[PDB]
């Protein structure tokens, strides 16, 4: 697809739950760079 | 093309990506279905991707970018997950394969939350979870989230309904 025009990317920004950060959206890969790379596990809730 | 450092976890640069990591873990309205059950990660490795024909392209977008927005990249560090973050450390991001049924149009997606892209990590919405146990809660299995350099230039601000 194509950002709106006269855009670069798009904010989806969270207008009920008050604590989810936002979301980007982003129309062409050279806008971004994968700079680190995580490796993790989720933890169990003790 | 693509080489991968491994940093010390003394090192400070480990320490804030970390940081970055556990501090936007929040609770999902799934209940952890897509995600897992947790309110905290174990990091196992955190490695600097450094490849330079990726980088030259993504500074020379961003200049362009930053041109068209009154001087102003509007660079972020989001978070990215997605079950081919091999490919996307030695390719590069491609529009080419966008999100089709995001909820912003056909794009590349990103987070603020680490624990939103760790939805997608095994799939989409979790996919089956992870290839060796189908669980998408998987204590055992390794995940890997990318942490990503965004510019964003002009931003079309959309409120969603979540
Ligand atoms: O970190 C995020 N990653 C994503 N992905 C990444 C992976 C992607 C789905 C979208 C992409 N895709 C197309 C070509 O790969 C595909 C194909 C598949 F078979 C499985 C699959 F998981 C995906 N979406 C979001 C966030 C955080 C913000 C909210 C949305
Ligand atoms: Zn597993």
């Amino acid at each position: 697809a194509h950002s709106p025009p006269g855009h670069h990317s798009v904010t989806g920004r969270p207008s009920v739950n008050g604590l989810a950060l936002a979301e980007y959206v982003i129309y062409r890969g050279e806008q971004a760079y994968p700079e680190y790379l995580i490796t993790y596990q989720i933890m169990r809730p003790e | 093309g693509t080489i991968l450092i491994d940093l010390s976890p003394d090192d400070k640069e480990f320490q804030s990506v970390e940081e970055e990591m556990q501090s936007t873990v929040r609770e999902h309205r799934d209940g952890g279905h897509a995600g897992g059950i947790f309110n905290r990660y174990n990091i196992l490795k955190i490695q600097k991707v450094c490849n330079k024909k990726l980088w030259e392209r993504y500074t020379h977008r961003r200049k362009e970018v930053s041109e068209e927005n009154h001087n102003h990249a509007n660079e972020r560090m989001l978070f990215h997950g997605s079950p081919f973050v091999n490919a996307i450390i030695h390719k590069g991001f491609d529009e080419r394969h966008a999100y089709i049924g995001g909820m912003f149009g056909a794009g590349i997606y990103f987070a603020e939350n680490s624990s939103k892209s760790n939805q997608y990590v095994y799939g989409i919405g979790g996919g089956t979870g992870c290839p060796v146990h189908k669980d998408r809660s998987c204590y055992i299995c390794h995940r890997q989230l990318l942490f990503c350099r965004v510019t964003l230039g002009k931003s079309f601000l959309q409120f969603s309904a979540m």
